[PDB]
Parts: C-alpha cells; structure tokens; sequence
C-alpha cells in the first residue's frame, strides 16, 4: 500500500510537472497570438491605406 | 477547521470579485483597441481630405 502511495504521488508530481508546462506554453502561445494579431491589423491597414 | 472555512471563503470571494475585474479590463482594453483602429482610419480619411 505504501509502494502504490509512492507510485500515485511520483504519477501526480509527473502531472504536475506536465501541467505547470502546458500552463506556461498557453500563456506564451497567447501573448504571441496576440503580437500575431496585432502586426497583421497594423499590417492589412497600412496596405489599405 | 472554521478558520480554513473563512479564510477559504474570503480567497474564493475575492478572487471571484477580481475576476470580474479582469474581464472588466479585458472589455476596455478591446474598446481601446477598437477606438485605436477608429483613430487611425480617420487620421486616413484627414490624409486623403
């Protein structure tokens, strides 16, 4: 019972690790987004102009 | 145990309130946006008048 409660707490710290990643990956993916975003509005309005 | 209550119910509470303030930032910084696109059109609209 002991080994399984080690077993479920390095599974949990394995997804803890994975969750912090992913959190950090989406808010740098987001911030990039919204540079992205940004540079094609200034972009497609200066072509229009 | 009713100190964990409290203070649990406090955090929840106030980071619920401020949650909304979020979005409330969120909401004023599309209508900035929006307001910088309307800006920038009319200074091309006094450009070609």
């Amino acid at each position: 019972t002991k080994e399984r409660q080690q077993k479920a707490e390095a599974e949990l710290k394995e997804l803890e690790q994975k969750h912090t990643q992913l959190c950090e990956e989406k808010n740098l993916l987001q911030e990039k987004l919204q540079a992205e975003t940004e540079l094609y509005a200034e972009a497609e309005e200066m072509r229009v102009r | 145990e009713e100190k964990r209550r409290q203070l649990l119910k406090q955090l929840h509470e106030h980071e619920t309130e401020l949650e909304d303030e979020r979005k409330q930032r969120a909401l004023a910084a599309a209508a900035k946006k929006k307001l910088e696109v309307d800006v920038k059109d009319l200074e091309s609209q006094v450009d070609s008048v």
